[PDB]
RNA sequence: UAUACCUCUGCU
RNA sequence: AGUAGUAACAAGAGGG
């Protein structure tokens, strides 16, 4: 259930399963900037 | 034997039967009595009390929970974008783009009861535009000879209020096989 | 159970004849109307649309 | 005033303010109780993440950059001002990965270093009168409710301030001036449009002539 | 582990009745039951709710201790959940047991004029048999 | 206009 | 011709 858009639902979701993935989990620091620019990248695009 | 009645709206000749003559043979008559239809509607809620009040008291209930995904679910609807039978879903998602396309977005919100107020509202547009298609035929080289092509494109029209209205109070006919 | 020992019971085993093509969309509305009596009007006024349009209804 | 959020705020806290309002029955023509309320909510949050960042091992820094850049992260993250679904999906893998305790109503921010949910709830009431309102209610589980004043006064859970004195002064002349501009500045609806009333008026038994009438009957 | 005893052959009377068709459901309603298949299967991604009773907290480490590292789609993991945990029911007719390991067999130990005595695996319910013994 | 071919379709 | 039966199939559409 959502009012949101779904790229919007998706961008929201990319960020943060990056976050937790790395501050405690088995993901490398340079892969959050990694998604976050991309992320920020598809933010720019609309 | 009923009360024939041109319709305000779309000009439809209505004939309307209830509460008109008795019959006087066993041929199949539909001259329902409305003071009779209650009296036994009546009958049936005095016989299981509290009926009416939980049965609407659940129906309420539904329709606050109702979304509009709902009526993805079923049996195929007739489609007034194509005037043409279409799955429940795409004769949904069909609906919601041109009332979308037009000014009604209620729905949005995602509960059923605001795409039902959409539908209302719908019937006071007296210019109602619907996207067509038509085949159009090209042609293009190819190697080193020319070759007709089949290609598709769209076509914007507008309806009158009644061409908009006969359409949504259609409902499809077909053999039963 | 509720007869008495001198009571009859026949059946009618069954059958309406043009059943649809005599069940009309006013008298629809009554039952609705009848059924929800009480309600809030919002509630009676958004079950009665569809027997309404029934009355309306035009086939292709 | 309804053009209290629009000349103040920068552009972008407007289209949130939009957001998940339009759901229940008013809009921003109605009401002046909780229209803009619900804008210094995101506001507050901003300044609560902005400028405050963790290092490598795990302890503080208040940088001036603010784009975090590979080795340092965010400090706070925004729950308040998203979808409901989206809502609980922030509080829960936060909560998988530290077992934690799981509210039961929404919070509105999470402290990375710290491990504290925190409710934003600040109004022209004092400290007392809020503060005890939600805390013999919301009891048993540590969320850390922060009562600020519209003033300056503050009253925190043990005065265990997390956040550092320099930003936190900063938060009060934000509130101190926008307190200064009040003085100067369950319903369901369904009803026929006129179009199907008049075909609602046309499909009843033949005495009647009205569909307002015949439901009287 | 079911074992056969001899086949009866007598007018056999069937009382249609509304029973069990899912022997070894955890009784839970459908909105519990999503609780407790949100939590195994998608367990980032559940809402507000939480669990609320010892039934849904027991099921739920359980099924997460036993389906834990098995290569299936999730779809199909919370469609069977699904149709275990919830109970769901029938009118059929019925001669003799009305218990959900008898329902699940009735083809196999009734005919229209025969019994195949059977009892399934397992051992019965001390309610199905304290309710027998009174009878 | 006929005769060959070629392409799509076999519940839409 | 034949299928069939209250109306169809006995190829339809296109390269026009």
């Amino acid at each position: 259930i959502g009012m949101a858009s779904m790229l919007d639902a998706m961008l929201s979701r990319a960020r943060i399963d990056a976050r937790i993935d790395l501050e405690s989990g088995r993901i490398s620091s340079q892969d959050f900037s990694e998604i976050t620019n991309t992320c920020k990248a598809i933010e720019a695009l609309k | 034997r009923g009360i024939w009645k041109t319709n305000s709206e779309t000009g439809a000749q209505q004939l309307n039967p209830i509460d008109g003559p008795l019959p006087e043979d066993n041929e199949p008559s539909g001259y329902a009595q409305t003071d009779c239809v209650l009296e036994l509607i009546e009958g049936l809620d005095r016989s299981h009390p509290g009926l009416f009040e939980t049965a609407c008291q659940e129906t309420i209930d539904a329709i606050q929970q109702t979304r509009v995904d709902k009526l993805t679910q079923g049996r195929q609807t007739y489609d007034w974008t194509l005037n043409r039978n279409q799955p429940a879903a795409t004769a949904l998602a069909n609906t919601i783009e041109v009332f979308r396309k037009n000014g009604y977005k209620l729905n949005e919100s995602g509960r059923l009861i605001d795409f039902l107020k959409d539908v209302l509202l719908s019937f006071e547009n007296d210019s109602m535009e619907v996207t067509t298609h038509f085949q159009k035929k090209k042609r293009i080289r190819d190697n080193k000879k020319m070759i007709t092509q089949r290609t598709i494109g769209k076509k914007r029209v507008k309806l009158t209020k009644k061409n908009y209205l006969i359409r949504a109070l259609t409902l499809n006919t077909m053999t039963k096989d | 159970a509720k007869s008495t020992d001198e009571e009859l019971s026949y059946t009618i085993t069954g059958d309406n004849t043009k059943w649809n093509e005599n069940q009309n969309p006013r008298i629809f509305l009554a039952m609705v109307l009848r059924i929800t009596a009480g309600q809030p009007e919002w509630f009676r006024d958004l079950l009665a649309v569809a027997p309404i349009m029934f009355s309306n209804k035009v086939a292709r | 005033m309804e053009n209290f959020v629009r000349t103040n705020f920068n552009p972008m806290i407007l289209e949130r303010a939009e957001k998940t309002m339009k759901e229940y029955g008013e809009n921003p023509q109605n009401e002046g109780n909780k229209f803009a309320a619900i804008s210094t909510h995101m506001e507050v949050c901003f300044m609560y993440s902005d400028f405050h960042f963790i290092d490598l091992e795990g302890n503080t820094i208040v940088k001036e950059n603010d784009d975090d850049n590979a080795m340092l992260k965010h400090r706070f993250e925004i729950i308040e001002g998203q979808e409901r679904n989206i809502a609980w999906t922030i509080v829960n893998s936060i909560c998988n990965m530290t077992e934690n305790s799981k509210p039961r109503f929404l919070p509105d921010l999470y402290d990375y270093k710290t491990n504290k949910f925190i409710e934003i709830g600040v109004t022209r009431r004092k400290v007392e009168d809020y503060y005890y309102e939600k805390a013999s209610k919301l009891k048993g589980e540590n969320v850390y409710i922060h009562i600020f004043s519209f003033d300056g006064e503050e009253m925190a859970t043990d005065d265990e301030y997390i956040l550092d004195e320099e930003s936190r002064a900063r938060i009060k002349t934000r509130l101190f001036v926008l307190r200064q501009e009040l003085a100067t500045a369950l319903e369901e609806e369904f009803s026929y449009p006129p179009t199907f009333q008049r075909l609602a008026n046309q499909s009843l038994p033949p005495s009647f002539k009205d569909y307002h009438q015949f439901k009287a009957y | 582990h079911g074992t056969f005893g001899p086949v009866k052959f007598y007018n056999q009377v069937k009382v249609r009745k509304r029973v069990d068709i899912n022997p070894g459901h955890k009784d839970l309603t459908s909105r519990e039951a999503q609780e407790v298949i949100m939590e195994v299967v998608f367990p980032n991604e559940v809402g507000a709710r939480t669990l609320s009773s010892d039934a849904q907290l027991t099921i739920t480490k359980e099924k997460k201790e036993e389906l834990k590292n098995c290569k299936i789609s999730p779809i199909m993991v919370a469609y069977m959940l699904e149709r275990e945990l919830v109970r769901r029911t029938r009118f059929l007719p019925i001669a003799g047991a009305t218990s959900s390991t008898y329902v699940e067999v009735l083809h196999l130990t009734q005919g229209t004029c025969w019994e195949q005595q059977y009892t399934p695996g397992g051992e019965a319910e001390n309610d199905d048999l304290d309710q027998t013994l009174i009878i």
